[PDB]
């Protein structure tokens, strides 16, 4: 047994390790066909810790 | 669960005869026989031999399903022959085969030392 | 199923003698259907099979590992070495006639795993009983007794 | 009853290509030179070499379920090294007097063309090809 | 592996050599030079997709690290090592593999989602999950009978302990057409 | 539940052992394998409900089906590889097993064919003993390539009175083909004739092929040495002719197609090459393929397996695409870090050089499980889109 | 989900598995669905003598 | 141990979150991921 | 010396290997069949068990008893229960055998084979012994105990066929060629090159004399002359699983005209 | 020979190594 | 999980051939092909048997009770 | 051909 799950009431639990975009980063993307907006320059800034 | 007991086999039920004899309508002077609780290891045997008889016109077995141990033989003989006789014949000429078979063999093997 | 996406239920159950044989006494533990092969490409299933046979003569836990220099050819050599025909293939004899069969098998082991979902385990049969409160309609599910 | 052709021919080309069992010979009359024939043989039981001389018959004779022929001795027209049985499935008007026929022994294909075995010559299921030497 | 220009003799060879090879294997005789032991030692680095970015990886090392100044028809057509501004060196291509597909016998010698497809049957598989199954009151478990180790194995499986809890028995197979069941 | 077919009306037959069996040819208008698939089965309770289901939707009924005027019904798997083996010149049955093949067929005359070879020995054709299901009045003649009336290859189909003259039996006869032995039978005889002649082709054909046997082995993916040689050929030939397609777009030279960019005529150009390669090296394969060829036997028959499939196998799996376009660099300007920048090589853009049989390269697998999940995407989606389409 | 389709009684469903010794148009039903299924057949004169055998 | 192994990326649909990227390269399995909803968006560590 | 002749090649208390000539192949085959499948054995059929301490469960184990090889040599004079007159079973009908085990030793302590005991009478006869056949003399290893792992048990061994449980198996594998020169046709052999160098030649071959290429095919040939090769478990002596087979083969036949006899009595 | 350049199998001996000291569940615990 | 009584294919013995396959591994130090052939694990059938096995008891005596 | 374990034996026997 490798353990890294838990015990909780009794059952066997994992932590399945769930999947985002990073913060503090600068990205660049074209905008729609009809859009009035060409491109935008977006950043999704958050405290780290 | 749905499975049938091992036994059956080989184990005659409840007024199944070891042999059914039927006669072929479709063909004149011929039988089907119906052997209960058998196999390839009677019913090729048993044709291989009936075809050796010269007054035999037709001989052939079936295994209809593999969820049922059972054999039908189709025999056709030439006019003033049972089939039956055939086959009664057929049996003794396999019976003698092997008689010979066990004392030629028991011979051998009273030979061999090791 | 094998390791290769080849799973299947059975389709029936023979006894030794029924079974095709290979003159060495052999008999197999599987019979699968040569049809499920070329429209699944499944090449490494077949390799697996001449490996598993050269391991098993030779005493060897035969290396299927991914990216190496082994080769079918090479592992055929091998399997000659032995005293069988290089492609796994073997003359064969039919269970209820002891008559050789003009096509030669390709015999030998292959890992195959028994998987979770037995068929007394599925079977379901209904005919009346238990229905739902509000809607009255057969309730559901094989534990339940649904329809 | 009776038989309905006999000839003498030359094998000029004997074929198998993809067949190991089976040949497809072409061979030409000694006799009548309007006279060509196409055949397939099991050569496996009648070896046929190019340059062979063969007698070919087509016979009626000599429903009707078979018997072995267990039978000692019988009225064969056993006096032929290969026979075989098939069916007529065509006759063709190749030019003024000559005619093909084309007979089917279970797969195995034969044609001859000529002219003069009309009178002879039926769309019958009855055929008996017999070949000598 | 971390490969460098470092030694003056001859090209740009990897930072790990043969003595570390050993030295690990001492270690594994044993059951001193652990993994942090060539980490720390600067022969192994951690890399993210971010780092790959900036730099070329050698597959093999041998493979890819010589010169050119016969060939088996029998093996695959591999491409070439002409790069000599090799940074770093992959451990082994097998890597890239999770637990699932490193289980699979010859993966590379099979079309793509048939591997797949048994990425996601080896989990309706059975066998001994742990030893202590007689131990543990579960609310389902199924254990193989006479579990048998598989007869072509992948070097990654000595790792997943495979050979100690199998999946399957070794079945004696025929291709064949038999009855048509 | 997407046809009419999709639900049948059976004959019950009370068997032994905890599953549902059904006829092998019913497995297409099912859509059904024993791939651990599972089937309803409902029980009508009126004398009249029983009329209905009788009457209207049973099997033989639904034989010719009216989405395609044609039927939804024919011979598969060992009975069409196991039909193509007997009917056969070269297919020749001794006394012993002709009478075991009569015996089988369960509408049989009680008469012996007479033999097709007398004098040497009494050998039947499987034509000949096969056309013992094949009942009277059954008129079929179909024309393949060079088809004569002395059919050369065993091309097309010739019966008469239900009796086979020449051609093999295979998919474009005994199938579920327009002008099908099938689609004959059933307007010609009655859906009741035709569902018996489904089970007597059967029954003789997987007993013979039960004693002839069939398998498959590596055995089948070897190609024959110098064809090898041939194929790394045609290969190396065609990746030498996109090098001199890529520096001639180097140099400015490389004249752009109407409407498309130099990059998407240039593309065009190295896309081609790569699949005329793999067509071409794949086509030398199948053709140095023998007849005894157990992989090209189930193509011939039709029973499973096409040219791509041997191609692929034995020569060369080719070029790998993601979105119409080979694996673009998803990294900046290359496809893996194992490469240079600016790399637009069939080796770079994924072009798998290996057979399946030779085993790919990591650059090779990696590229081809990227463009191999493309497909299970779209699948996964594809049945999501019909599924609202069927409905609606 | 309740009135253009419903759960039904007199329903069965396992496994299925490819047989060549069953005629086209048959279905081997395993003997413990079919002694679970069940059908109202009415005591009239033609199977009076049966279906007293099968109540038997 | 592939489920400890385990990876959800959590969208929502039908898009290029789901094919397997070239940066995918070692760092997650090529082969490793179920089919229909959740094809490419559960994947799995190498 | 009548009718079909038999030529012992090599032969041990484990391997018969014969040349069977002048029989039809359906016979060698049907004997063959017989060999394996109906030859009657007694082997373990019900296991009460008393008491179990085993990491191994208690069928698991009731299984491999059923496994374990018991004497067959006079298993003509037990009566197969389901014939006998007994409410179950008797000494007539069965040998009851009992296994009690325990772990008083540190180390682990091994059950075998050797250590079951006949507790039915066995009336003289050569039958129910566990079948030993080892340099150790310890027979099939069942199971391991710890230390408080204590094994207690009763069998019931019966007489029976591999029809019903191949645990009634007298024979393992038999080995069985013929017309080692495929002279017959009854096989083509696949290849890629040449037929004869890529399919290794057979031991029989030495047998038989090679066809040489100019001789034509043999279509009067027919298939006599098969090379066989018994293997006993240890149940019945390796020559009365070749004499058996031939007795309960002739049974067979012999039982089908006393029926075709009775049928000819209405 | 003491320094002398890797093979292909000596790849192994650190990938045994690894796993020795990290585990098939580094992540999970690590973290 | 303890050495099977008989080989599944052909029902040869296999099961009291346990101890002394390990003995001529460990003691004799013989190669894994030559101790089966040896013991007289003729056909393969059989060679898979004990070559493949994994004796798992052993670590299932382990645990106290 | 197969998997090299004789390493107790190979590394015992060089060291
Ligand atoms: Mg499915
Ligand atoms: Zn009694
Ligand atoms: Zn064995």
């Amino acid at each position: 047994d490798m353990g890294g799950y838990f015990i909780i009431n009794g059952s066997e639990k994992v932590l399945i390790a769930q999947e985002r975009s990073a913060g503090n980063i600068v990205q660049v993307f074209k905008k729609a066909a009809p859009s009035p907006i060409s491109h935008v320059a977006e950043i999704r800034s958050a405290l780290e810790k | 669960m749905n499975a049938p007991d091992r036994f059956e086999l080989f184990l005659l039920g409840e007024g199944e005869s070891k042999l059914k004899i039927d006669p072929d309508t479709k063909a004149p002077n011929a039988v089907v026989i119906t052997f209960e609780k058998e196999d390839h290891t009677l019913g090729n045997l048993i044709r291989a031999e009936l075809l050796n008889d010269r007054k035999v016109l037709f001989a052939a077995y079936k295994v209809e399903h593999p969820f049922f141990a059972r054999f039908k033989l189709r025999i056709q003989t030439t006019e003033g022959y049972d089939p039956k006789d055939a086959l009664k014949n057929a049996c003794n000429s396999i019976i003698n085969k092997l008689g010979a078979l066990k004392t030629n063999f028991e011979t051998e093997w009273n030979l061999q030392t090791l | 199923a094998s390791r290769h996406g080849q799973k299947g239920t059975i389709g029936i159950t023979y006894r030794r003698e029924d079974m095709p044989f290979t003159a060495e006494g052999i008999v197999p533990d599987l019979i699968i259907n040569p049809h499920a092969i070329p429209s699944r490409m499944t090449v490494a299933h077949l390799i697996e099979c001449l490996l598993s046979k050269v391991a098993a003569l030779s005493g060897n836990e035969g290396d299927a590992s991914p990216f190496t220099d082994i080769t079918v050819e090479g592992i055929s050599k091998l399997l000659r070495e032995h005293g069988y025909q290089s492609r796994g293939f073997e003359v064969m004899y039919n269970g209820h006639t002891g008559k050789k069969l003009m096509a030669q098998i390709f015999f030998g082991p292959t890992y195959y795993q028994r998987l979770r979902h037995m068929v007394d385990d599925k079977i379901h049969a209904r005919a009346r009983g238990p229905m739902q409160v509000l809607t009255r309609q057969p309730v559901e599910g094989r534990s339940r007794d649904g329809g | 009853s009776n038989t309905l052709f006999d000839d003498i021919f030359q094998v000029s080309e004997v074929d198998p290509g993809r067949y190991n069992k089976v040949c497809r010979i072409e061979a030409a009359s000694t006799t009548q030179d309007q006279c060509k024939l196409t055949l397939d043989i099991n050569v496996e039981l009648f070896p046929v070499a190019a340059q062979d001389s063969l007698t070919v018959t087509i016979a009626s004779s000599l429903t009707r379920s078979w018997r072995p022929p267990q039978a000692g001795d019988r009225s064969l027209a056993d006096d032929y090294d290969y026979v075989m049985y098939g069916t007529a499935y065509k006759f063709e008007e190749v030019s003024k007097d000559l005619i093909a026929v084309y007979y089917s022994f279970g797969g195995l294909l034969m044609r001859l063309e000529g002219n003069y075995r009309n009178l002879n010559n039926l769309k019958q299921e009855n055929a008996y090809l017999l070949i000598r030497r | 592996f971390i490969v460098e220009d470092d030694e003056s003799l001859g090209h740009k060879e990897l930072k790990v050599r043969k003595g570390h090879i050993a030295k690990l294997m001492a270690t594994e005789y044993q059951d001193e030079y652990t993994w942090s032991s060539l980490l720390n030692e600067g022969l192994v680095e951690y890399i993210d997709a971010e780092e790959e970015e900036s730099i070329l990886i050698a597959m093999q090392p041998e493979d890819l690290e010589p010169a050119e100044a016969d060939v088996d028809p029998a093996k695959r057509i591999r491409v070439s090592h002409h790069a000599t501004t090799f940074t770093h060196c992959e451990i082994h291509p097998s890597m890239i593999l999770g637990v699932a597909a490193s289980i699979i016998p010859f993966p590379d010698h099979n079309q793509s989602p048939r591997n797949t497809y048994q990425s996601a049957m080896g989990k309706q598989a059975m066998g001994v999950f742990l030893t202590n199954y007689n131990v543990r009151m579960d609310t389902m478990a199924n254990i193989l009978y006479y579990p048998q180790k598989p007869l072509g194995t992948t070097r990654a499986m000595e790792y997943l302990k495979f050979r100690e809890l199998p999946a399957g028995q070794n079945a004696i197979v025929a291709i064949a057409c038999y009855s048509g069941y | 539940s997407l046809h009419k077919m999709s639900m049948m009306a059976h004959r019950v037959k009370v068997i032994p052992y905890s599953t549902f069996r059904l006829n092998l040819s019913v497995t297409s208008p099912y859509n059904a394998d024993f791939d651990g698939d599972e089937m309803n089965l409902h029980v009508p309770q009126s004398e009249e409900t029983r009329a209905e289901l009788s009457q209207l939707c049973a099997v033989p009924l639904q034989i010719v089906s009216p989405q395609s005027n044609k039927p939804c019904m024919g011979i598969v798997q060992d009975t069409l590889c196991g039909i193509r083996k007997l009917t056969l010149r070269d297919t020749f049955i001794e006394l012993d097993q002709v009478l075991n093949m009569l015996y089988w067929v369960p509408d049989w005359d009680g008469v012996i064919p007479t033999p097709a070879i007398i004098k040497p020995k009494p050998l039947w054709s499987g034509k000949q003993i096969l056309s013992v299901a094949i009942p009277n009045g059954i008129h079929l003649q179909r024309f393949d390539e060079g088809t004569t009336l002395l059919s050369p290859k065993d091309n097309g189909m010739l019966i008469i009175d239900g009796q086979i003259i020449f051609g093999v039996v295979e998919k474009k006869t005994v199938g579920s083909s327009n002008g099908g032995l099938i689609h004959v039978v059933t307007r010609e005889k009655g859906p009741q004739v035709c569902a018996k002649l489904f089970g007597n082709i059967q029954k003789v054909v997987n007993f013979w092929l039960l004693h002839n046997g069939f398998s498959t082995g590596i055995g089948d993916t070897i190609a024959d040495g110098p064809t090898m040689r041939e194929i790394t050929e045609t290969i190396a030939e065609a990746k030498k002719k996109v090098l001199d397609v890529t520096k001639e777009a180097q140099a400015n030279l490389l004249t752009a197609k109407h409407g498309m960019t130099l990059r998407e005529s240039f593309e065009d150009n190295v896309v081609r090459f790569l699949n005329e390669a793999r067509d071409k090296a794949g086509r030398l394969a199948e053709v140095n393929l023998k007849d005894l060829n157990n992989v090209k036997q189930m193509v011939m028959a039709g029973s499973k397996g096409s040219f791509i499939n041997i191609a692929q196998m034995s020569a060369c799996v080719g070029q790998q695409s993601v979105e119409g376009k080979r694996i673009a660099f998803g990294f900046v300007d290359r496809t893996l870090p194992h490469f240079s920048k600016d790399d637009y090589s069939p080796e770079s853009k994924g072009f798998v050089e290996n057979s399946y049989l030779r085993g790919l390269t990591p650059q090779e697998f990696f590229f081809h499980a990227m463009g191999g999940r493309e497909g299970l995407i779209d699948t996964a989606v594809k049945t999501a889109e019909t599924g609202y389409i069927q409905r609606r | 989900g309740n009135l253009m389709g419903k759960r039904v009684d007199f329903s069965a469903r396992t496994v299925i598995s490819g047989d060549p010794n069953l005629e086209l148009d048959q279905v081997g039903v395993p003997k413990s669905i079919a002694k679970t299924l069940t059908y109202p057949e009415v005591v009239t004169p033609y199977n009076i003598d049966r279906l007293t055998q099968l109540v038997r | 141990l592939s489920h400890l192994r385990r990876t959800n990326t959590p969208i929502g649909k039908l898009a290029k979150p789901r094919q397997l990227h070239n940066t995918h390269w070692g760092l997650v399995c090529p082969a490793e991921t179920p089919e229909g909803q959740a094809c490419g968006l559960v994947k799995n560590l190498s | 010396e009548e009718g079909p002749q038999v030529k012992i090649r090599e032969a041990s208390k484990d391997n018969v290997d014969f040349i069977l000539s002048n029989v039809d192949l359906a016979m060698a085959n049907s004997l063959r069949r017989v060999m394996i499948a109906e030859i009657p054995t007694l082997a373990i059929d019900s296991v009460e068990v008393e008491t179990n301490t085993t990491v191994l469960a208690d069928e698991f184990i009731a299984h491999r008893l059923g496994l374990i090889p018991l004497q067959s040599m006079d298993i003509e004079q037990l009566e197969y229960s389901r014939d006998c007159f007994c409410e179950d079973h008797c000494d007539k009908c069965s040998v009851v055998l009992t296994l009690q085990a325990f772990g008083e030793s540190e180390s682990t302590t091994n059950v075998y084979s050797k250590d079951l005991v006949i507790v039915s009478n066995l009336m003289g006869r050569n039958i129910g012994h566990p079948i030993i056949q080892d340099k150790e003399g310890n027979g099939v290893l069942i199971c391991k105990l710890r230390k408080g792992q204590e094994l207690k048990l009763t069998c019931v061994a019966k007489k029976g066929i591999a029809k019903e449980h191949a645990k009634w198996g007298p024979a393992a594998a038999i080995e069985f060629e013929y017309d080692p020169w495929n002279k017959l046709k009854h096989t083509d052999y696949w290849y890629e090159q040449d037929s004869a160098k890529e399919w290794p030649q057979s031991k029989n071959c030495e047998y038989e004399d090679p066809p040489n290429e100019g001789d034509p095919f043999d279509y009067k040939a027919q298939a006599d002359t098969f090379y066989m090769n018994v293997e006993s478990v240890g149940s019945i002596p390796v020559d009365q699983v070749v004499v058996r087979g031939i007795d309960t083969l002739q049974k067979k036949v012999a039982s089908i005209l006393l029926a075709l006899t009775q049928m000819d009595q209405d | 020979d003491e320094s002398a350049p890797i093979t292909a199998e000596d790849s192994w001996a650190v990938i045994s190594a690894f796993f020795r000291e990290k585990g098939l569940v580094s992540q999970q615990l690590d973290s | 999980m303890i050495v099977p009584v008989r080989c599944f294919s052909c029902g040869k013995v296999v099961g009291d051939k346990w101890e002394s396959y390990l003995n001529l591994l460990q003691e004799d130090e013989l190669d894994e092909g030559t101790a089966l052939s040896r013991l007289g694990l003729k056909r393969y059938c059989c060679r898979r048997m004990i070559l493949t096995h994994v004796d798992l008891i052993e670590k299932f005596l382990r645990y106290n009770p | 051909f197969i998997k090299r374990d004789r390493m107790r034996r190979n590394f015992l026997r060089m060291r």
